[PDB]
């Protein structure tokens, strides 16, 4: 119900249209090759989503439809944003009605802290909890980048493990940095009062870029 | 020559005969688990944590005192070896008191660290744990003997390195204690090293007790000036001050032990 | 066959009313530049395999829709654009000649983890 | 919600929608702030038998990155079968 | 052994050539930056401050490192003229606030027990 | 699966163009905005009357710290030093030396509020639930020095927010 | 963001989350999606000059 | 999954990217020193410094790779090796839903020709590496400082720049501006020497020296 | 139990006492020193000593999971009545 | 093998002026390359397998307010570990720190004999068990 008014007085408002359509228009190949992620791909007509193409976690069981549009301007991405909230509502529904029973943490004391009740009765629980909060679990060497479909876009972390209980280096890949990397073209062909709308649709937040 | 070759987990080593498995696995760089064995000290073969599996062996063999010869392919990551380590360790851990937050060995405890590399994640224990009284053999050594694992390292250290024959294991069964029976005042000038050989917090330095934890003490390698040997020592530093002194290794100098007033 | 594609579904990527013929002429074009590179190169050993392969599918079946499934490349405009950069990729490694062995072996401990 | 019927009928006209059915301010239908104690389920490996760590040591059952070649008819192999079209939204295809 | 790849230099000659018009650009840079950024320090003060910074990077004898100092050197002048930097940035090299670290043995000995 | 958003193919019939022309000529989508906003006006607000009433919280709420004590008044802290071993901002500093009755309990427990993150790792790290995240949050001060807590400040808050914290930890130990 | 870091460390550790915990994460993962898009559309509208949304 | 604790492993993905690793190896064996698949099913390509443009262009337009989504570019700086800066790219292909990692090596002085021709996404994934690490990429449109203070010296994310840095800011009355000074800490960042003295994983054991 | 310093600064359980010449005591002037009057040192001096009888006592700390990790305390040293290290509660045997 | 306007410099590699370290932190420092000494309490030696480089301890003064560990030595947090020592010398010289060396002390082989504990005339006959 609360979404409707957000749609009613913005989607139909000709004022919102002329202030959000035909701005920040990004062609498909430029979006893909500028490193853009998430909605810019979805907005510009490109059929791609991490949550569906490589469904992580348990997104397998859930079913829904991502809103790829036609033009890809800031207006089109706005419908993609609004429709994603509607889509997210159903995804909430599907996990809600069939939440499985079971434990909240992996039954691996070497990686998950033992339960408080188990902590004060089991000698192993004390040892495992003790060292887990001093140095933590030792992660075997290797490196991964695995990313998820964050609502900002393709958000991934690239950590390298030294074979100890501490990371060596975790590059903070962020959709916003890729998002903003094409800002030069993005504001091209438009004036200040509407490229600020381009800033809004880009979903830039200065904690993913600047870290 | 007499040098005899052994299939150490595959790879072959021409080890010198009479060398035990522990004195062979380190050749390639494999550190066998241990609690009762000490390289600088004698061998007892009691804690049963070095226990490893020999190929085609009916039972896992105590790698602590296994004189090795030709063939005899050892297995590091075998299921039977893991079975032995898993069982034995929770046998140590069975009656061990839940003292890690109050024990100074916390963060520098073998029994703590060995239990996170080759050890279970929970216990099937639902009975009680044996408890033994403390002892008072010095204003430097502090005895929480319920934490003792009866590895007898202190006894062999006392009667072979310090030359004092007063430590021992009184009793039998399971309630026996590694104590001194008659009340005693540990007099040896190498008494401070008794702290650094016990793998648990059963024997601990009284002055340093409840003063610092291992993960915050920056270690600096330095020397001793108390004696004219220049003992290679480790100086623990934290917040512009020193807490406790550890012995380094150089063989000709202090080796692995330091005298008391040095510590 | 089929009526003209109203929109390819990808902005910037326009429509082409001559799907099969444009694919073919571009395809012989990449066949042309494949000649200059030696046959023994694994490049030429692999591209001509897929050259003669999917040049047959475009030639045999002329319909837009059946060609889409047979090549799993979305709309034809995507495929010919995809084949277009294949041509440019062919030109670049024409002058590159990356067929000789490694330029030089890596340093002794340059790789291998942990340090 | 409080509001008499004249207020409710007025906004239902201006909105054109039934605001009374679902309001945006929570009422007594929410769960009681105090709730009964929980009894969360036991661990999936809580069995005290046949549960040795040698059979489920996840961190220890990782191998180093497998090498296939080093400096020191061949079918065209693709890293994955090329992805296809998905579907057109049986529930609601076009807004 | 000594085989290294260039970026801008082969011989110290051209390496010293790059720092030449780098000085030239910086030499003509002082008159505008002081006036436009509204400082108090004098024009010749800036010119010698540019000058001395050259002398700090003078003991290196590798064409390979100087250009890295050149690109770092050329990474600052545009940041000044295009009002990218600020007063706290360009007066920072005019090291002013900090007390003068003692240089003789006694004065260092008196201040503290550090080298 | 996916669905389109922008495409509409507005029909060019005489009736349909009339609605579009009417919408432009006599504004209708804009008056819709007025109708929605006016309907919003005739609705009671959601504002809360602070401090006369403050918004809801949870038994797990993480706020100002407090060092708790046993039923008889003993400090639960034992300087096991786990809390700063996991304190992500290193806001906890602890020292311990002998206590009079043979004990060697702590002397220093300073959690710098201006360094602390309120993640709650400390209370989970504590094996004797000594340090906890209290429910209080109204401890704003006008001096940076006030937020720098010490052992006595922590213990006083433990005696101040005691009954509330004890009930919360009694209502939450099953979850933990 | 917790989701990305978690599965990343899960991937290196070769440990998979329990099935129950997997379903809670997507519940809050989509709540963040609700969180983000609500901020995204309105701040855009705030930048334009729309206040009520 | 009979072992819910462990992460289930897949083999159909394992061998396929293993085969594709050979595929790329044969196509241009001039630059690929070695290819390493992962237990995480993330195959990685190890290339030569001059090989940045060829392989990156190759995965971009090839009909069997189509890797055209630049995920990230970063450095994994390793002091113990002569090429401390380890430049690594991550590529994504929408058509075949796979992720390719290409890894290089570089000293502080050796350059790398810019990949802006391959991906214009690198434009800013190039600037910060030059700032954060100090390695300079040749023929790039701009090498500006993007993630540091104006006039900042050194390169922070190196394993040489300390956590606290060298310079600290403060607003001073005499100058009426926020001026700099050598760093001074109320608290020294304490050390947590937490690496256990017991071996963790026999599988990844370093070969004896 | 708290004892007052000559300058009036109530000393804490750790024993801290800013002297007359300590210039930093000015932080306390025009303000108040914060002291927890409840001195945990002496709250066990008066605590009753349990006459529970067995060779080993399971001291859990009361409140079940709300206390401290339960420890086994041995009662064989008749000179020293056993005290839980976590608790400080005093336990003695019924004269063995 | 390779040449692109090849540069040939014999000067020992030195960044120093480009790495941005200050002068007093490049002239008045001391770096002792060594193998971490294992804590004698822990029998395991999974720390004597690397080469750690750090600098000299500097002044540490208690903060007047509350008793912190206030210091002004930025160059004390570096615990750089090396696979070997020949790279450690390389790292020391490329920055030009005051190089120092410590030799990677080797465990003297301690050939044991459980049967020696039960001798017949040797003092190795153990009186402890
Ligand atoms: C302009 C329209 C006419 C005047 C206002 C009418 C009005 O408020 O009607 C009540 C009511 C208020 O809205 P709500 O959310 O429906 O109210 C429900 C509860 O009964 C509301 O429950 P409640 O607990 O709020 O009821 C108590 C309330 C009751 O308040 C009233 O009855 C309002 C009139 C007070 C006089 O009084 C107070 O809260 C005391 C404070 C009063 C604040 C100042 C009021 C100033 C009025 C004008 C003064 C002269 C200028 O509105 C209507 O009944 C329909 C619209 C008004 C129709 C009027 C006739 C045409
Ligand atoms: S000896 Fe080790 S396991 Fe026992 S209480 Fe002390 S730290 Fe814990
Ligand atoms: S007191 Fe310590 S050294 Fe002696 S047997 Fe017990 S655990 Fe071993
Ligand atoms: S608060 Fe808890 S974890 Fe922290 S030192 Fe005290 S007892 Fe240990
Ligand atoms: S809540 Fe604060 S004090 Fe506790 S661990 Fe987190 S940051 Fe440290
Ligand atoms: S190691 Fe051989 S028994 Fe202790
Ligand atoms: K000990
Ligand atoms: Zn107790």
């Amino acid at each position: 119900f609360r979404i409707d008014e957000l749609e009613e007085m913005l989607t139909n408002n000709r004022i919102w249209r002329n202030r959000t359509v035909d701005i920040g228009v990004v062609t498909a190949e430029d979006a893909l090759n500028y490193g853009f992620s998430g909605v810019m791909l979805r907005g510009s007509g490109i059929q791609w989503d991490l949550r569906k193409t490589q469904p992580y976690d348990v997104y397998d069981q859930v079913e829904f439809d991502v809103p790829i549009g036609s033009r890809g301007d800031c207006y089109d991405r706005y419908l993609c944003r609004v429709e994603e909230m509607r889509q997210s509502l159903r995804i909430i529904s599907q996990c809600l009605n069939k939440m499985p029973p079971g434990e909240i943490k992996v039954d691996d004391a070497k990686v998950s802290p033992p339960k408080r009740a188990e902590m004060k009765t089991s000698m192993e629980s004390l040892i495992h909890h003790f060292k887990l909060y001093t140095e933590g679990y030792q992660v075997p060497p290797g490196a991964t980048y695995t990313a998820i479909e964050a609502p900002k876009g393709e958000f991934g972390v690239y950590l390298v493990s030294d074979g100890s209980s501490r990371p060596y280096r975790c590059k903070i890949k962020a959709p916003g940095f890729a998002h903003l990397a094409g800002l030069d073209k993005m504001s091209k062909g438009h004036m200040l009062a509407d490229v600020v709308a381009i800033i809004g649709t880009q979903d830039i937040v200065f904690g993913e870029v600047d870290r | 020559s007499n040098l005899i070759e052994v299939f150490v987990d595959g790879q072959s080593v021409m080890v010198e005969p009479g060398t035990t498995v522990l004195q062979a696995c380190e050749k390639v760089g494999m550190q066998i688990p241990r609690f009762c064995y000490h390289e600088r000290l004698s061998v007892a073969g009691n804690c049963r944590m070095c226990l490893v599996e020999i190929e085609k062996a009916p039972k896992v063999v105590a790698a602590c005192a296994m004189p090795v010869m030709k063939g005899w392919n050892i297995l590091t990551n075998s299921e039977k070896s893991k079975k032995a380590r898993e069982g034995v360790m929770e046998f140590l851990l069975a009656n061990h008191p839940l003292d890690c937050p109050i024990c100074d060995q916390g963060g520098e405890c073998d029994l703590q660290d060995q239990s996170m590399m080759f050890g279970s994640d929970r216990s099937r224990f639902l009975e009680g744990k044996r408890a033994v009284e403390d002892k008072n053999i010095g204003p430097l050594v502090k005895t929480i003997m319920t934490r003792c694992i009866q590895c007898t390292r202190c006894i062999r250290f006392a009667s072979e390195i310090a030359g004092v024959d007063d430590l021992g294991t009184t009793g039998r069964g399971n309630d026996m204690q590694v104590g001194t029976y008659i009340e005693k005042m540990f007099m040896s000038e190498l008494s401070g090293n008794i702290i650094d050989i016990c793998p648990v917090g059963a024997l601990t330095s009284k002055p340093y007790a409840f003063t610092a934890r291992p993960w915050e003490t920056r270690k600096t390698e330095s020397i001793d000036v108390m004696d004219a040997v220049g003992s290679n020592i480790v100086v623990s530093t934290r917040t512009g001050e020193v807490m406790r002194i550890l012995p380094r290794m150089h063989e000709d100098i202090n080796e692995e032990w330091i005298s008391d007033k040095t510590r | 066959a089929g009526l003209l594609k109203k929109t390819t579904g990808l902005v910037g990527l326009a429509v082409c009313e001559t799907p099969h013929e444009r694919l073919k002429i571009l395809y012989t074009k990449i066949l042309d530049v494949l000649g200059q590179i030696p046959k023994n190169a694994a490049y030429r050993k692999y591209t001509e395999q897929i050259t003669n392969e999917k040049l047959g599918m475009v030639k045999a079946e002329p319909d837009v829709k059946k060609l889409e499934e047979q090549l799993q490349g979305g709309q034809i405009e995507e495929v010919i654009l995809q084949a277009e950069n294949e041509l440019s990729l062919a030109r670049k490694m024409l002058r590159w000649k990356p067929w000789e062995p490694l330029v030089e072996e890596p340093p002794a401990n340059q790789w291998k983890w942990p340090i | 919600a409080s509001a008499t019927r004249v207020i409710q009928l007025l906004r239902n006209w201006a909105s054109g929608r039934d605001l009374q059915a679902k309001l945006q301010l929570r009422y007594q239908e929410i769960s009681k702030r105090t709730q009964p104690p929980p009894k969360l389920p036991v661990g999936p490996s809580h069995k005290l038998s046949n549960n040795y760590y040698c059979t489920r040591d996840g961190r220890r059952e990782a191998m180093p990155p497998s090498i296939v070649m080093s400096s020191q008819e061949k079918k065209a192999v693709t890293p994955a079968p090329p992805i296809k079209r998905w579907e057109l939204s049986k529930d609601q295809p076009y807004l | 052994g000594t085989s290294v790849k260039p970026i801008f230099s082969r011989d110290m000659n051209e390496a010293k050539r790059r720092v030449r018009e780098l000085y030239r650009a910086w030499y003509r840079e002082v008159p505008n930056t002081v006036h436009l950024f509204q400082l108090d320090i004098s024009v010749k003060q800036g010119r010698d401050k540019v000058r001395e910074m050259f002398m700090k990077n003078a003991h290196v004898t590798d064409p390979r490192v100087v250009d890295l100092l050149v690109i770092k050197g050329k990474m600052e002048l545009e940041e000044t003229i295009n009002v990218w930097k600020q007063r706290t940035h360009i007066m920072r090299f005019f090291h002013e606030t900090e007390a003068p670290r003692p240089t003789d043995f006694l004065s260092k000995f008196y201040v503290g027990h550090d080298p | 699966t996916y669905k389109f958003v922008n495409m509409r193919e507005p029909s060019m019939d005489m009736k349909s163009v009339t609605d579009r022309a009417a919408q432009t000529l006599l504004w209708t989508e804009l008056v819709r905005g007025l109708g929605m906003t006016l309907s919003y006006l005739f609705r009671e607000p959601a504002t809360i009357n602070y401090p006369f009433e403050k918004g809801p919280l949870s038994p797990r709420f993480r706020g100002e710290h407090a060092l708790r004590r046993y039923p008889s008044g003993e400090e639960r802290c034992i300087a096991c030093k786990l809390c700063e071993a996991v304190c992500p901002a290193q806001a906890i500093t602890i020292e311990a030396e002998p206590r009079a009755d043979g004990s060697r309990r702590t002397t220093r427990y300073d959690i710098d509020m201006t360094k602390c993150i309120y993640c709650g790792f400390c209370q989970e790290a504590c094996p004797v639930d000594a340090i906890v995240e209290g429910p209080n949050f109204e401890f704003s001060t006008e001096t940076h020095e006030e937020l720098l807590y010490n052992k006595e400040k922590l213990l006083n808050n433990g005696d101040k927010w005691e009954a509330e914290i004890a009930a919360n930890i009694q209502a939450d130990y099953l979850y933990r | 963001n917790e989701q990305a870091y978690s599965l990343a460390v899960e991937k290196l550790l070769n440990i998979q989350p329990p099935p129950r915990a997997q379903w809670i994460r997507v519940l809050f993962g989509e709540i963040t999606r609700l969180l983000n898009h609500i901020m995204a559309v309105t701040t855009h509208a705030l930048d334009i000059g729309a206040m009520t949304p | 999954d009979t072992r819910p604790t462990i992460r289930p492993r897949n083999d159909v993905v394992h061998k396929q990217l293993s085969a594709f690793g050979q595929y790329v190896a044969e196509i241009l064996p001039k630059y690929v020193q070695q290819v390493q698949v992962s237990c995480f099913n993330e195959l990685e390509i190890f290339i030569h410094p001059d090989g940045v443009i060829p392989v990156l262009t190759f995965l971009r337009d090839h009909t069997n790779a189509q890797f055209k989504s630049l995920a990230d570019l970063t450095a994994v700086d390793v002091p113990t090796r002569q090429n401390r800066f380890e430049i690594v790219y991550n590529l994504l292909s929408l058509r075949f839903n796979s992720q390719i990692r290409v890894k290089t090596y570089t000293d502080e002085l050796t350059p790398i020709e810019s990949s802006v021709t391959v991906y214009k996404a690198a434009n800013w994934y190039e600037r910060e590496i030059w700032d954060m690490f100090g390695v300079f990429f040749a023929n790039h449109p701009d090498l500006r400082r993007i993630l540091t203070g104006y006039g900042f010296e050194g390169h922070p994310f190196r394993k040489d720049f300390p956590l606290s840095g060298y310079v600290e800011l403060r607003y001073d009355d005499e100058v009426k501006r926020v001026v700099a000074e050598p760093v001074e800490l109320a608290q020294e960042f304490r050390k947590f020497d937490l690496n256990s003295p017991w071996e963790a994983f026999p599988a990844y054991r370093q070969p004896p020296e | 139990g708290v004892r007052t310093s000559p300058t009036g600064e109530k000393v804490t359980h750790t024993g801290q006492a800013y002297d007359d010449g300590d210039y930093r005591r000015v932080r306390f002037s025009d303000r108040q020193k914060e002291v927890n009057e409840n001195f945990a040192i002496d709250l066990i001096a008066e605590q009753p000593v349990s006459e529970v009888g067995s060779r080993v006592i399971s001291c859990d700390g009361g409140g079940g999971a709300l206390g401290h990790p339960r420890v086994y305390i041995n009662l064989d040293k008749e000179t020293k009545t056993g005290t839980c290290g976590y608790c400080g509660l005093q336990f003695r045997q019924p004269h063995h | 093998t390779q040449d692109t306007q090849l540069i040939a410099v014999d000067e020992k590699l030195d960044i120093t002026t480009l790495t941005g370290v200050p002068e007093e932190h490049i002239k008045t420092r001391k770096v002792r390359i060594f193998v971490p000494a294992r804590n004698n309490m822990q029998s395991g030696v999974n720390n004597t397998k690397k080469w750690k480089m750090e600098f000299d301890t500097r002044e540490r003064w208690e903060n007047p307010l509350m008793g912190w560990s206030s210091t002004a030595d930025p160059l004390s947090n570096l615990v750089l570990t090396f696979s070997t020592k020949e790279d450690a010398v390389a790292f020391a010289e490329k920055n030009g720190w005051s190089f120092d060396v410590e030799e990677r002390k080797v465990p003297k082989p301690k050939s044991k004999s459980y049967g020696a504990n039960f001798s017949w005339n040797k003092r190795t006959r153990v009186s402890t068990k």
